[PDB]
């Protein structure tokens, strides 16, 4: 309800959101040579139990969390305020907000447009998508 | 009882009346002042020294001093 | 603010010098009758017996040159605009790039990074 | 802005420069053994 | 009875952490002093010296409440982690025995690695006293999987109570409206909070009692040992290990209870093969609780009319001595959040000791009679918990003749008779504390004087068969005959430690018939003394804050004041928090002495081995049937023979509990600094310190001064109790592993 | 007073502690990875004796030492372990002390000594010799106070 907190709340949202589809476009895209034969032997190397720890990747994890630090570092003060960092997509978004909003009369707000429900279903996808595969394997009862 | 002699540093703001208990100080006209006011104990025969005018007391070194002196059931402030 | 303006434009000058003084030295430890051949190689070869002596005597001559230079520094009363402010961002450019040539060389063989 | 106004006070600069103080000897404590040569 | 929100009141922004002491406006201009550096954390818990609008200071209370929530949250979700990670819970699930508990290891950096005690289990590290493998095992966790999800399901519930106490306020904000639903407060914490929790943990260990009861008690392995949803997804295997689930929830409706006589029961006593109570007992008594507790939990007016209601209820009770009694009451707890605070950590704080007391009386967990460290720090945890609760309840039912007392709007004609004739409940109290004082004690004095006299300590003897088995005999005999007659329905005492000659041992003595001899009279009645002596001084500093008869200006001073001068032969600590502050020590020789007791006793004549060529050998063999009549033997027996538990203990584990030991003497005697000077002279003695300062100008803005009057014996007492207990704690924690 | 590798009454001393460690070495299993770190530990135990030799030590076992000044000991007393308290120490106080210096000025007092820029605790690193210019500015520290104390009355 209050204005600061719904902010992070709402940018979390965004800041995941382009996360959640990446990796759900990066995990379909790097099994989608090995998605069905034979339900590739049940995930074959890639189950995370059989990595040996990650020996070899945890090396390059601690750098990708280094840069992907300073990553955010630059988005948590782009946000703040509009010029500069978020000023120049501002104008640039302006020009087809401009053709948008002629196309929706008065202004037709994109939040509206799907800032929302693009936010939302890839968090509750994704949810979704890393229970089914990773989180169950006596499944019991059958799954449909 | 207590001897209660005052400083000449007194501004006459009345902070002894105000913080004393059982009003032994008494502001006077006074011609050697700001405000106009001085601080006179005549009660002194009542007075029991708890020392809450020295905290009022304003000057850098305090204005009403009470030294202490003798006790009787009118200083030791009893009920019995 | 103003402390690391001077810090950090003293640490860039050290910088441009610190490439200059592997320059000349690699240039000549890799060809032509080198005193140093591969970067494994002499890696810690003692040489004569004293070896300490010059280097702390060395570290002491140095030591008192940068006195003299902040002591004079001190005094001459200097002071109490573009250049500077291209100065300014360049010394940033510097120390950023000089320690990672040498986090090449920690790699071992500038290979662990990309997997294999 | 004002969180940093907030690491800028005393409790956080004194407990992260302890937290400096006492990691390196930490650190020392637990690498090479102090030399120490005549 | 209304959804009435104030959506959005305080901002989120980081403003108010930019200035130290935005909570007032006389903590943030002036903090040239070091005093306000004090004053700072003084006052920062003291809700009621910022603002008086009720509306804001329920929204800073309740704040404060899943703060302090979310921070027992986040101290529970790691204990489900230190008992995987590095343990050895799961070996002392197979082995429970020989493997002692620990849960804590340390590293290689100093030489510290002389903590870590050989427990076994393949596991070393530093043995825990906490009760949490008795509880983990009680509560059929096996694996280590079933920590992490705990854990891990603990981090959530953790972080959701932050977005919400950061959500009643800086997003949302019920009215002020919201609070006086006392009437529907208790309608959901009796049956909500109470009833529901009774009946939620109920039908868990009806559920998870056969991986404990009818599985680790047979011998099965803990690889052999099933899933708790192999059980539920298979009714017929619960039917199997308990004849009485193959009807499920049949003759429920058709009230043929009976039929579920195999899980809930009242059997009383212990389990001759856990090592607590019984299984299958504290399921039915939790049922029985729940469903008590749905009852009591609908007494209070909602918004349907029925019920009734602190109001009338109080409006209605009177009495002859009481005159307008019991009325005002409902005006006394819905108006001041304080008012509250003292019933409860009154209550509360009782609680957490006679709690204390069921736990070695009737031990609940399975295989915690046995652990005796774990049993003998659980007791006088909970005790010296209760201890604190108790002087802040006192603390509080001062703060409120003082802060929201007032002689025209809240009015019982009982609290205005106990400030009316105030000076006899006192005088009472008085006389009652100095009879059971000057015999008590005295007759402490008197045997130590009959022993070092000569023959006067063998004609005692007679008297040492006098008031010790002549009192409370009976009642333990009562409650030999208990079963059968006054309890058809149990075949088994209330505990082992009241049916006679009925000793159980699992290798070690459970329980024992506690037979009380020659000192027991004696040292309860040291503990009254000590007990009226800490409520003579709390209800003094009660009654006595509002109306005084040396000062008759009392309310406006304060609470927390040094005094008022030297005037009337000298005022001198006269403060109700002073009376707290000396009741914290009141209740310190209480505690620390019904410690002693509790403690020294067990091993005298409870504690013990089991051999079959003989019958009972303690670990200490009988020792306080004489050693406990006179001072001597409680420092020539007691406190003489426990430093060869604490302090030859480097060449082992052990080490730990004797720096300790030694140095809470230190931060203790740290006490005596502070607790005897005087303002004054350290004030004369800083001045000096800032005549250097001012030598070379390094004097600090903020200007040193000594601490605060009230500050320094905050302080005090804080050393004295925390040198005062730490001493103990490494001294239940010193033989008790010794002798364990 | 002998020095312990030919005091043969501190060698016993090594060999009674690691006597009585092995009591508590030899109840576990030694191929057991949890217990495999007593190996290294013991490691450590023997490595920290033979240092310790070198300095003189007593003849009872118990380790002394020499701080009169005797060059042979200036590494148990004057030179490391003692010079390095000084100057890390005053590096940190004479720091302050100039931090002390810019304690005054248009901002407020008790601003400038709690909630204090960062940057000034960044430039603490500026005394990297202190000795003689404190001893300059401390001569300042006392001048400018032109005897400016309490009245002690
Ligand atoms: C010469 C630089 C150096 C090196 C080689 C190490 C190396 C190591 N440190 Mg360390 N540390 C350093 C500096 C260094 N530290 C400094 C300057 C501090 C603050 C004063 C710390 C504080 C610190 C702590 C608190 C801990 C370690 C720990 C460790 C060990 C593993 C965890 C780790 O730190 O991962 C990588 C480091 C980062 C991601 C940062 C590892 C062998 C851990 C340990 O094993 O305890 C001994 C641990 O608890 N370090
Ligand atoms: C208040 C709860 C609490 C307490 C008292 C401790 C205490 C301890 N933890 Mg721990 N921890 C906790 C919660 C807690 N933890 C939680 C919730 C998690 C996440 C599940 C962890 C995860 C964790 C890991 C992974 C490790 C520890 C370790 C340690 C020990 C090393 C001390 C240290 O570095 O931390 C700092 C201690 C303090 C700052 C003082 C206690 C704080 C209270 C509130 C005051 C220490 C005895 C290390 C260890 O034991 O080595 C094996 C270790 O590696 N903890
Ligand atoms: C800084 C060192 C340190 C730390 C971080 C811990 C942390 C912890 N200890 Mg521990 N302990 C220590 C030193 C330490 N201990 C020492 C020196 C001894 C003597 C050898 C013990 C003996 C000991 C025992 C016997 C037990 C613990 C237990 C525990 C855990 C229970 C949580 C708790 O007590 O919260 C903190 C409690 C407080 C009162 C601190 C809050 C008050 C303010 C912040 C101070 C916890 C993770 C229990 C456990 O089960 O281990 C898992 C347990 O039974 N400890
Ligand atoms: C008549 C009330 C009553 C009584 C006599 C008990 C008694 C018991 N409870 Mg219990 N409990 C109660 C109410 C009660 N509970 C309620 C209302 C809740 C919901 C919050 C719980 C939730 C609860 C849990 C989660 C657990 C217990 C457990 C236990 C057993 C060991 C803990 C203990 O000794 O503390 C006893 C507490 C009191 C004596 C205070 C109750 C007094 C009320 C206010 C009257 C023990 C026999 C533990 C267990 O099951 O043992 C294996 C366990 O883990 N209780
Ligand atoms: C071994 C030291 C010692 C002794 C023998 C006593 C003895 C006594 N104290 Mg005392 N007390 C002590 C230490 C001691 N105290 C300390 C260190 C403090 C500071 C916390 C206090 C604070 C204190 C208070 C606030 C009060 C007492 C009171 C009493 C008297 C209770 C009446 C009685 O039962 O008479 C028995 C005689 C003997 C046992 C001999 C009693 C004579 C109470 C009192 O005056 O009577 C009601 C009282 O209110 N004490
Ligand atoms: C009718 C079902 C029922 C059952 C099966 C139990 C079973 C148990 N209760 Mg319990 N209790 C019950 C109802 C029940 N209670 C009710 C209705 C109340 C009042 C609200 C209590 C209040 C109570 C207290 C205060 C305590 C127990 C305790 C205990 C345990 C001690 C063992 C024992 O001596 O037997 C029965 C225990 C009795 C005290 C006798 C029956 C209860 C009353 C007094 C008759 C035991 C497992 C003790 C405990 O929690 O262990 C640590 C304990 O101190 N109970
Ligand atoms: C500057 C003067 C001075 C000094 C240096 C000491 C020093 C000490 N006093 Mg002492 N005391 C003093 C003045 C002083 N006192 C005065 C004026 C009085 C009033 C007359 C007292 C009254 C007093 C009492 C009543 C007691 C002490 C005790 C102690 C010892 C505490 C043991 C300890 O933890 O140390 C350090 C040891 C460690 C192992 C450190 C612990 C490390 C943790 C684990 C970290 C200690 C060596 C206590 C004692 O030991 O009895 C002899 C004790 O009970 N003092
Ligand atoms: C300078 C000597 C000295 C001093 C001043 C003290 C002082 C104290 N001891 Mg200690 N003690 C000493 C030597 C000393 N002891 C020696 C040599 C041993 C044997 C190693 C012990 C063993 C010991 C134990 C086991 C205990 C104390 C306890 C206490 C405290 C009693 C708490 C109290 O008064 O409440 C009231 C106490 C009574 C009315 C009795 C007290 C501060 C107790 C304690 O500190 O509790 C935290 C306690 O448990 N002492
Ligand atoms: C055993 C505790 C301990 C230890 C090992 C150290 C160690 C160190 N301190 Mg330090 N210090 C300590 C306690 C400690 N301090 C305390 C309690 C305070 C008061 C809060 C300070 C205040 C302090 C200051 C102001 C400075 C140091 C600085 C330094 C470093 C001097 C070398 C250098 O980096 O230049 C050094 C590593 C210096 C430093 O590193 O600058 C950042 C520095 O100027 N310390
Ligand atoms: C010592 C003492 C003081 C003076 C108490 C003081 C000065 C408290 C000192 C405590 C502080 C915390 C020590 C100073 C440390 C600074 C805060 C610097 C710390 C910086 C880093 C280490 C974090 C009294 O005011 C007093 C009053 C009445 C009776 C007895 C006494 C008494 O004995
Ligand atoms: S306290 Fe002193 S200065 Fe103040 S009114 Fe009285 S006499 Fe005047
Ligand atoms: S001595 Fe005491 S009673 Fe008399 S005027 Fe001063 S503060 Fe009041």
């Amino acid at each position: 309800t209050e204005v600061f907190s719904l902010e992070w709340l709402r940018e979390a949202e965004i800041k995941h959101c382009r996360v959640a589809m990446l990796a759900v476009l990066g995990v379909i895209a790097q099994e989608f040579g090995t998605f069905d034969f034979y339900n590739a032997k049940s995930k074959l190397q890639l189950s995370p139990d059989l990595h040996n720890q990650f020996v070899q990747n945890g090396a390059l994890q601690q750098i990708l969390l280094f840069v992907c630090a300073w990553e955010f570092i630059v988005g948590l003060p782009a946000l703040i305020e509009s010029v500069n960092g978020n000023r120049e997509p501002g104008y640039f978004g302006f020009d087809p907000l401009k053709l948008g909003g002629t196309v929706g009369s008065a202004q037709w707000k994109r939040m509206q447009a799907g800032e929302l429900r693009n936010g939302r279903l890839a968090m509750i996808a994704f949810g979704g998508f890393f229970h089914q595969q990773l989180l169950t394997k006596q499944g019991i009862i059958e799954q449909l | 009882a207590h001897t209660v002699k005052i400083y000449d540093n007194c501004i006459g703001c009345t902070q002894c009346v105000r913080a004393c208990p059982l009003d032994v100080l008494e502001m006077v006209p006074w011609d050697g002042c700001k405000a106009g006011q001085m601080a006179s104990a005549p009660r002194t025969e009542d007075c029991v020294g708890c020392k809450r005018c020295e905290t009022a007391c304003p000057t850098d070194f305090l204005s009403i001093r009470v030294y202490l002196g003798g006790e009787t059931t009118r200083s030791m402030g009893l009920a019995y | 603010v103003n402390w690391l303006q001077e810090g950090e434009i003293k640490n860039g000058r050290v910088a441009m010098l610190a490439c200059l003084h592997f320059f000349v030295t690699e240039f000549y430890q890799f060809p032509f009758f080198a005193g140093a051949p591969k970067l494994a190689g002499p890696a810690h070869d003692y040489f004569v017996k004293s070896g300490a002596m010059i280097q702390i005597l060395a570290f002491i001559g140095f030591l008192e040159f940068l006195l003299h230079r902040g002591k004079v520094l001190y005094s001459d009363m200097e002071w109490k605009k573009a250049m500077r402010d291209r100065e300014v961002n360049n010394g940033r450019l510097a120390m950023l790039g000089f320690a990672g040539i040498i986090h090449g060389e920690f790699l071992n063989g500038k290979m662990p990074f990309e997997q294999i | 802005m004002n969180l940093k106004k907030y690491l800028s006070t005393a409790p956080v600069v004194a407990t992260l420069w302890l937290f400096l103080t006492a990691g390196i000897l930490i650190e020392l404590n637990r690498f090479f053994p102090d030399s120490l040569f005549y | 009875v209304k959804v009435v929100v104030d959506r959005d009141v305080v901002p989120t922004s980081f403003e108010k952490w930019a200035k130290p002491g935005h909570f007032s406006r006389s903590l943030a201009k002036g903090p040239k002093t070091t005093t306000w550096i004090w004053n700072l954390h003084a006052d920062a818990h003291d809700f009621d010296s910022h603002t008086s609008s009720l509306e804001e200071v329920s929204r800073k209370i309740f704040s404060a409440h899943f703060g302090q929530l979310a921070i027992i949250f986040i101290w529970l979700s790691g204990m489900y982690f230190h008992g995987a990670r590095f343990s050895n819970y799961v070996a002392w699930l197979s082995n429970p025995t020989g493997i002692k508990p620990s849960a804590q290891v340390v590293w290689p950096i100093v030489g510290q690695q002389i903590l870590n005690a050989d427990v076994g289990g393949g596991m070393q590290g530093i043995q825990i006293t906490s009760g949490l493998f008795q509880l983990w095992r009680a509560s059929g966790i096996v694996n280590e999987l079933q920590l992490y999800v705990t854990a891990l399901g603990g981090l959530g519930m953790a972080g959701l109570m932050i977005f919400a106490g950061w959500f009643h306020y800086h997003k949302a904000a019920p009215k002020l409206e919201w609070f006086q639903n006392v009437e529907s407060m208790l309608n959901h914490h009796l049956a909500g909070l109470l009833g529901l929790g009774s009946l939620s943990w109920a039908g868990h260990q009806i559920h998870v009692s056969l991986p404990i009861n009818k599985l680790l008690d047979a011998g099965v392995a803990p690889s052999s040992i099933p899933l708790p949803h192999e059980f539920i997804l298979n009714r017929n295997l619960m039917a199997e290990l308990y004849p009485s689930f193959q009807q499920g929830l049949v003759p429920f409706f058709t009230l043929n209870w009976k039929q579920y006589s195999d899980i809930l029961t009242f059997k009383g006593g212990l389990s001759p093969v856990t090592g607590g109570l019984w299984l299958t007992d504290v399921a039915h008594h939790h049922l029985a609780i729940a469903v008590l507790f749905l009852v009591a939990g609908h007494m209070y007016r909602t918004n349907w009319g029925i019920g009734h209601s602190i109001k009338q209820i109080l409006e209605a009770h009177k009495g002859p001595l009481t005159g307008e009694g019991h009325k005002g009451l409902y005006e006394i707890l819905t108006t001041s959040w304080h008012a509250n605070l003292a019933i409860n950590l009154a209550m509360l704080g009782s609680l957490s000791i006679i709690v204390a007391h069921h736990m070695y009386a009737m031990p609940p967990y399975p295989y915690l009679a046995t652990d005796y460290p774990t049993q003998l720090s659980l007791f006088t945890h909970h005790m010296w918990i209760g201890g604190f609760c108790i002087v802040g309840a006192g603390a509080h039912a001062a703060i409120y003749m003082v802060r929201d007392y007032s002689p025209t709007v809240n009015f019982n004609n009982v609290l205005d008779r106990m400030i009316r004739h105030r000076d006899a409940i006192i005088s009472h109290l008085n006389w009652v504390c100095i009879f059971l004082g000057m015999h008590s004690f005295g007759l402490y004095i008197h045997n130590d004087t009959m022993r070092a006299l000569g023959r006067a300590q063998d004609m005692f003897s007679d008297t040492a068969i006098q008031l010790q088995p002549v009192f409370a005999q009976w009642i333990q005999q009562i409650h030999t005959l208990a079963p059968g007659n006054t309890a058809v329905n149990a075949l088994a005492t209330a505990s082992y430690a009241f049916g006679a000659d009925t000793v159980t041992v699992g290798s070690k003595i459970a329980m024992m018939p506690i037979k009380l001899g020659t000192a027991d009279f004696m040292v309860h009645h040291i503990h009254a003394f000590t007990i009226h002596v800490t409520t003579l001084i709390l209800l003094k500093g009660v009654l006595y804050a509002r109306n005084s008869r040396l000062i008759p200006d009392k309310a406006n001073l304060g609470f927390r004041f040094p005094c008022d001068g030297p005037g009337r032969g000298g005022t001198c600590q006269v403060s109700a928090w002073d009376h707290v502050f000396l009741g914290l020590f009141w209740m310190y020789n209480a505690l620390s002495i019904v410690i002693f007791h509790f403690s020294w006793k067990m091993q005298s004549d409870v504690w013990g081995t089991v051999t079959s060529n003989g019958a009972i050998s303690h670990i200490t063999g009988g020792n306080f049937a004489q050693s406990a009549i006179t001072i001597n033997g409680w420092l020539r027996d007691f406190l003489w023979a426990q430093a060869s538990q604490v302090i030859q203990s480097y060449g082992s584990s052990l080490s730990a509990y004797g720096l300790m030991f030694l140095g809470a003497h230190f931060v203790w005697a740290f006490s005596l600094m502070f607790l005897f000077s005087g303002r004054g002279y350290w004030q004369e003695l800083i001045e000096s310190i800032v005549w250097a300062h001012n030598k070379l100008k390094v004097a600090p803005a903020i200007a040193p001064r000594a601490l605060s009057i009230t500050q320094g014996r905050a302080v005090g007492v804080a050393h004295y109790l925390l040198g005062g207990i730490a001493t103990t704690w490494a001294f239940f924690l010193a033989r008790i592993i010794a002798v364990g | 007073l002998t020095p312990c590798q030919q005091s043969e009454a501190f060698h016993k001393r090594e060999i009674n502690e690691v006597r009585t460690l092995e009591n508590r070495q030899a109840n576990y299993e030694a191929n057991s990875p949890s217990y495999l770190a007593l190996q290294s530990q013991i490691d450590q135990v023997h490595k920290r004796f033979d240092k310790y030799g070198t300095l003189l030590c007593g003849q009872d076992g118990l380790p002394h030492l020499i701080t009169d000044g005797d060059w042979r000991h200036a590494r148990e007393f004057t030179i490391p372990a003692l010079l390095f308290l000084y100057i890390t120490g005053w590096i940190g106080w004479v720091g302050r002390s100039y931090l002390k210096y810019t304690k005054e000025t248009k901002n407020p007092t008790e601003q400038e000594i709690i909630l204090d820029v960062p940057m000034a605790l960044k430039y603490m690193l500026s005394g990297f010799l202190w000795p003689l210019s404190a001893w300059q500015e401390y001569r300042s520290g006392q001048l400018l106070a032109k005897e400016d104390e309490i009245t002690v009355s």
